[PDB]
């Protein structure tokens, strides 16, 4: 449900640019 | 009087021009359309060799038309006994960076350079058991494109730095020194004779020179890309290219220009190698699809397709008693087609 | 069914195979960066 | 004698391979194809440049002659994956000479004060948004100096980064 | 100016290459061709017993 919340409402998370700005702020 | 100096040189092409066009009274297809088609031609995969991690640069064929080498980008140097697809040696290499091979006409030396700008000879007999290097060949100060041997102690390398060289192994010092190109030479054929050799550069030309003289006889132009790969004629009088412009076109040495040309609709990728059957008749051309086409040279109908690589076709060559082709590829693996 | 000479070149190929294969997974192990600028671009002082 | 360069270096249990390729004056699209397979490519750009001019043409600035190199080897049809490590060299010239002369030599447009950090964050802008490719590849941008050795650190941290989202991509997951 | 001075002299002497008609160039190809025909294996597929690369 939680993910749904993000796909339809809000949509501008729906980026590559961010999964890998917070992959590479894992461990870097 | 440098313009004086243009106008005569001017005056020099135009006269050449002419007499090649006077040199043409009919073309090789007319004469050529009386001879009977040589058909489908079909070859199966019969060996497969395998060992390389990386791409495979370049091969050659030896004398005794069974054993071969391959260098690769993983930076080794296998030598195959092609018969029972068992590996004889396997040299290490300083760098991985080898784009050239070749095999001593006597079956005892080998070579091959890159992007160190060094040519390297490798010699299989050895006392020591290890095929350490015997010579290193500094000087040219760009990478260095093909290489063949004329002898034990001669050999011919090609550059990025716009000249061929003649070497004296033993020396060490180049003995005659081939400039006159305008772009990085890209590959050499040397003739069966071993007293000329043709070098295809990235000037879009092929010249043509005698290893005693430093001096250019001849000099063909045609192409619109750069020369990738030379293959010289058996009978020693005319050669074929292969170029970036999905086209390979075979040239007389003496009529001073062009005989024919191979290309189709349906290409247009770039070809990385050609090579001759022994009769001449069979031009195999290796191109940036994956395909190695067969064309019937006397005519320039397509007469088949060598297909099971699946990168690109880097290398090919045919044995001197002509009964089977080599294939390297991208994909690691060397074919041979019979 | 194999001469002597037979026998002994399949061991050494398959020794020449096996030194390969440990050859590649040695050079499985390292990372390889391409470096590229200019002369007066810091290369130098970056290879410091 | 002159030729590619090769330098090994371990840090942190990985061990790192470097050639450099500066020696090679001839044509570059006949062995660019070479380094297909690398893990990354670092790219040193000198920000005092801005002030200096190549003197082989004399109206060539050499910061364009580093925007052309590094937008022909970002776009590359071989580096469509290959993810760029840039280095900003030379920050402290760059501090004295924008105190003496503005950024606008450099590019016309720029529309700024004469303060070191609103030139730097302008010219790394400038650098990445040259990489058209904005969805397979990533730029890692560093100043350098300091004298220091935070650069293998910062060359460790992103060559784990693009190993990590490698494996990622394999996997599908990114 | 000495390089203008060296391509004028190499352009002469190759301006003075004796050269041959299409016609006999063709023919001279086209009969190393029939000549060497026989012995041409990937021309003429050989049987299998004088096929050493046979699968």
């Amino acid at each position: 449900f939680n993910k749904i919340y993000i796909i339809l409402f809000k949509p501008s998370r729906n980026t590559i640019e961010e999964v890998r700005c917070s992959t590479a702020a894992h461990a870097f | 009087e440098l313009e004086q100096l243009r106008q005569e040189a001017e005056q020099l092409r135009n006269q050449i021009r002419d007499a090649r066009k006077a040199c043409g009274d009919s073309t090789l297809t007319q004469i050529t359309a009386g001879l009977d088609p040589v058909g489908r031609i079909q070859m199966r995969t019969r060996r497969t060799l395998r060992g390389h991690l990386a791409k495979i640069y370049a091969m050659h064929w030896g004398t005794d038309s069974r054993l071969l080498v391959s260098a690769s980008q993983d930076g080794k140097l296998i030598i195959w006994d092609s018969y029972t697809t068992n590996k004889v040696h396997a040299i290490p290499l300083r760098s991985s960076w080898v784009m050239t091979c070749a095999y001593a006409p006597s079956g005892n030396f080998v070579a091959c350079g890159g992007l160190d700008n060094i040519c390297s000879i490798y010699s299989l007999k050895t006392r020591e058991g290890n095929v350490r290097v015997s010579r290193e060949l500094p000087g040219h100060t760009g990478y260095l494109s093909c290489c063949r041997f004329l002898d034990d102690n001669q050999i011919i390398t090609s550059s990025g730095d716009t000249t061929c060289a003649l070497w004296d192994i033993e020396t060490g010092q180049q003995t005659v020194g081939f400039a006159g190109h305008s772009g990085d030479v890209m590959s050499l054929s040397l003739a069966p004779d071993g007293r000329t050799f043709v070098s295809g550069a990235c000037d879009a030309s092929i010249k043509l020179w005698d290893v005693r003289d430093s001096m250019c006889r001849q000099t063909f132009i045609g192409h619109e890309s750069d020369i990738n790969a030379v293959a010289f004629f058996p009978n020693g009088y005319a050669f074929t290219t292969g170029s970036d412009d999905a086209t390979c076109r075979l040239f007389d040495l003496r009529a001073d220009q062009e005989l024919l040309m191979y290309s189709h609709d349906n290409i247009i990728c770039g070809i990385t190698s050609v090579a001759f059957s022994r009769s001449g008749r069979l031009l195999l051309a290796g191109y940036d699809d994956f395909n190695c086409n067969i064309w019937d040279a006397m005519k320039g109908d397509r007469a088949g397709v060598l297909a099971g690589h699946d990168n690109r076709v880097s290398c090919l060559g045919v044995t001197d008693d002509g009964m089977a082709v080599a294939t390297g590829s991208w994909d690691s693996f060397l074919k041979i087609w019979n | 069914t194999l001469s002597a000479e037979d026998k002994a070149a399949v061991e050494r190929s398959k020794m020449i195979d096996r030194n390969l294969r440990e050859d590649g997974e040695k050079a499985a192990k390292e990372v390889k960066l391409l470096l590229l600028g200019a002369g007066e671009s810091g290369k130098n002082t970056i290879v410091k | 004698t002159t030729g590619i360069v090769e330098t090994h270096f371990t840090f942190k249990d990985l061990y790192f391979k470097m050639f450099d390729v500066g020696a090679q004056r001839s044509e570059r699209k006949k062995w660019i194809h070479c380094f297909e397979g690398v893990t990354a490519i670092i790219f040193c750009v000198a920000l005092s440049d801005y002030d200096l001019v190549l003197a082989e043409d004399e109206e060539m600035n050499r910061m364009h002659a580093s925007m052309k190199l590094f937008d022909s080897i970002c776009n590359n049809k071989w580096f469509t994956e290959t993810s760029i490590i840039l280095f900003l060299n030379k920050k402290d010239l760059f501090e004295e000479k924008i105190k003496r002369s503005p950024l606008t030599i450099c590019y016309p447009e720029y529309t700024g004060s004469n303060t070191y950090e609103e030139a730097a964050a302008y010219i790394q802008c400038q650098f990445e948004d040259l990489n058209r490719r904005k969805d397979t590849k990533e730029i890692y941008t560093h100043f350098t100096c300091s004298t220091d050795t935070k650069n293998v650190q910062f060359v460790f941290d992103a060559v784990t980064d693009v190993i990590i989202k490698n494996n990622l991509k394999e996997c599908g997951l990114y | 100016i000495a390089q203008a001075r060296k391509l004028v002299e190499q352009l002469k002497m190759e301006a003075n290459i004796d050269r041959i008609k299409v016609s006999k160039a063709a023919a001279d190809l086209m009969a190393y061709c029939e000549a060497h025909a026989k012995e041409d294996p990937l021309l003429t597929p050989v049987p299998a017993s004088e096929n050493p690369f046979r699968e």
